RNA sequence: UGAUUCAUGACUGGGGUGAAGUCGUAACAAGGUAACCGUAGGGGAACCUGCGGUUGGAUC
RNA sequence: GUCUCGUAGAGGGGGGUAGAAUUCCAGGUGUAGCGGUGAAAUGCGUAGAGAUCUGGAGGAAUACCGGUGGCGAAGGCGGCCCCCUGGACGAAGACUGACGCUCAGGUGCGAAAGCGUGGGGAGCAAACAGGAUUAGAUACCCUGGUAGUCCACGCCGUAAACGAUGUCGACUUGGAGGUUGUGCCCUUGAGGCGUGGCUUCCGGAGCUAACGCGUUAAGUCGACCGCCUGGGGAGUACGGCCGCA
């Protein structure tokens, strides 16, 4: 399951600006991947990861 | 995109990284397609049709693989 | 009349302009110059030619300063976007830094409606 | 033309000089074929340069040549929108011809008693940057730099 | 005192047919601003404009 | 059809919150242009604009994820969090015992625009004004801009509301995919063998005027309903019902 605060694993799944990274690139399941742009959006909101890279 | 020139690197090589970064990005294309207002309609039938034509083209491409001029 | 050394050069490159500004570090502005008032009208204003002579004169326009080194912030699609970063490279200045600064909204405003031509 | 089939006609070289450039200067001033008359006149008026100068008929020439030469035209390119003015470098073959054809244009347009006297003014002012088809370079060479921002279409 | 039905009425509304006079050129090709649907506002006229919708759109 | 366990989902109603961006306000730096177009002009600017930095106000919409992806009877539904809540699907069972299908009239839901009352109003923008283009230009282009778009409650009841394809059930060769369950096996992973739900493209027989449809049928059958009967007049008139219009 994929974790909000699990802020390593969710770094390989966004590019160099922030943006959530297509599972057509990194090769995700679509399941998955739905709870990865979850997580990532909580992490933002908790400002674990940047919304842009112009922070 | 945020490209910092290193030491000893030449300008001609930071603009040219620059510039990849920027298209990697997909800046351009953004604001292109932001400058004026699509419909909703527009836009579906836009994905719609990109979509058809991404399928058609690669049938077409697997039929003409097995066939000779 | 202060000595800076370390400025920033401002892009502003929309489809019908560019607009350069050099400020320090804090954002306070030094000079600009555009291509528009640097003698081009109409289609020739919209050039990447007139953006590199804007970058001409606003590196004229602040040579006082003594300004070395230069952080770049491009923002905008118009077609001055590289020859004013090359200008100022050509210009004598260090250039540190080039960095993208093009707003996108998220989501945002709605945008005006598509011309019929 | 559109099937590229063109090839180079060879050019007989001046009697007096031996100077294809010459013969080409002559070919230029002929009218109606009558290339013994363009012959003469080009003599003469080669000849009063030479002793109004210091050089040889070849070498004034050469200089009247360089001054008059063009580099950079501008021609229209007609794109998605409207038609521009697009400067365009001129190949050394085509420098030589609109060179040679504005001094004769120049020459003729002047209002002195003889051709020959004429053609032989036209390439002392050349060579002295005056008067005209180095007012005629000085134009093209100014529309070009005007329309320099346009030198990518 | 009502209802219904027939006839008739200054004037007025649109409709059909004929004929082609005046004004434009809306549609058919990407018909030269893709067309059309519902709705709303505007305009001598065909129509134009906004909002959502459709492909029964050419090119890509 | 009921119960038990679990699963995915922008299904619905209510509340809160986050970041980007636009506009406006104030201040700092700074100076002659900005903006716009095919080219211009209207417009904005030395009363200091445009550009750049800082702080504040406010409304609306939620980049990337995002997908011939998902959910929903249809209309439709997209940041994140909580609360209330509907449906679907799968595995093993247990339970009821034909309790079913369809449906005139009736009733409910029903995009956008529009209407009423009260709020709100950043951006956009019918009407309107000016600048252009043009023979003209009540347009297309440009500069502005009001209803409206937003919120609450009520009305309206229409759309190329479309798959131009009513609902329910059974049966009839195949291929390649998507999505979501679940069983077994192995050397344990982008593994192999099955078995369900929904869905995209192609195509066989058959069907079809043809185009095409083709197990999600427009094939082969049954049950019930809605509808058509040459073009125009006309979905118009008159009458009824409904509606504030
Ligand atoms: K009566
Ligand atoms: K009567
Ligand atoms: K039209
Ligand atoms: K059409
Ligand atoms: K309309
Ligand atoms: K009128
Ligand atoms: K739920
Ligand atoms: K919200
Ligand atoms: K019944
Ligand atoms: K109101
Ligand atoms: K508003
Ligand atoms: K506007
Ligand atoms: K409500
Ligand atoms: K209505
Ligand atoms: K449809
Ligand atoms: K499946
Ligand atoms: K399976
Ligand atoms: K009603
Ligand atoms: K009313
Ligand atoms: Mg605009
Ligand atoms: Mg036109
Ligand atoms: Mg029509
Ligand atoms: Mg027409
Ligand atoms: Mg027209
Ligand atoms: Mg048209
Ligand atoms: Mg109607
Ligand atoms: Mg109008
Ligand atoms: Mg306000
Ligand atoms: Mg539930
Ligand atoms: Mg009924
Ligand atoms: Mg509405
Ligand atoms: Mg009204
Ligand atoms: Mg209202
Ligand atoms: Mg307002
Ligand atoms: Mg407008
Ligand atoms: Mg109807
Ligand atoms: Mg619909
Ligand atoms: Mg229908
Ligand atoms: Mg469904
Ligand atoms: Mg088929
Ligand atoms: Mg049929
Ligand atoms: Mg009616």
């Amino acid at each position: 399951e994929i974790d909000y605060k699990d802020i390593a694993t969710l770094k390989n799944y966004i590019t160099e600006s922030g943006k959530i990274v297509p599972s057509r690139i990194t090769g995700t399941r679509a399941k998955y991947q739905r709870q990865l742009a979850r997580a990532i959006k909580r992490a933002r909101y908790l400002s674990l990861l940047p919304y842009t890279d112009r922070h | 995109p945020v490209i910092k020139v290193r030491e000893n690197e030449p300008f001609d090589v930071a603009l040219r990284r620059f510039k990849r970064s920027c298209e990697k990005a997909g800046v351009l294309a953004e604001v292109r397609r932001r400058e004026f207002y699509e419909k909703p309609t527009t836009e579906r039938k836009r994905a719609k049709a990109s979509a058809v034509k991404r399928h058609a083209k690669k049938l077409a491409r697997e039929n003409a693989r097995r066939t000779r001029l | 009349r202060k000595q800076v050394s370390d400025g920033v050069a401002h892009i502003h490159a929309s489809f019908n302009n560019t607009i350069v500004t050099i400020t320090d570090r804090q954002g306070n502005a030094l000079g600009w110059a555009t291509a528009g008032g640097s003698g081009f009208r109409g289609s020739r204003k919209s050039t990447p030619f007139a953006a590199q002579v804007a970058a001409e004169r606003c590196a004229d326009a602040v040579k006082e300063y003594g300004i070395k080194n230069l952080e770049v912030m491009v923002k905008g699609p118009g077609p001055g976007r590289e020859s004013t970063i090359r200008a100022l490279n050509a210009a004598g200045f260090r250039i540190t830094n080039i960095t993208d600064v093009t707003p996108i909204p998220h989501x945002g405003c709605r945008p005006p409606k598509k011309r019929r031509v | 033309p559109r099937r590229r089939v063109i090839g180079q006609r060879k050019i007989l070289p001046d009697p007096k000089f031996g100077s294809e450039l010459l013969a080409k200067f002559v070919n230029i001033l002929m009218v109606d074929g009558k290339k013994s008359t363009a012959e003469s006149i080009v003599y003469s008026a080669l000849e009063t340069l030479a002793q109004r100068s210091g050089k040889s008929e070849l070498e004034a020439f050469e200089v009247a040549l360089e001054n008059v030469r063009p580099t950079v035209e501008v021609k229209s390119r007609r794109v998605g929108g409207s038609t521009y003015q697009v400067p365009v470098e001129v190949r050394p073959v085509r420098r030589n011809a609109l060179a040679m054809r504005w001094i004769v244009e120049a020459a003729r347009k002047r209002g002195d008693k003889s051709m020959a006297l004429r053609l032989a003014n036209e390439l002392s002012d050349a060579a002295e940057n005056k008067g005209t088809a180095v007012k005629k370079r000085e134009d093209v060479h100014r529309m070009a730099e005007a329309n320099k921002a346009f030198a990518h279409y």
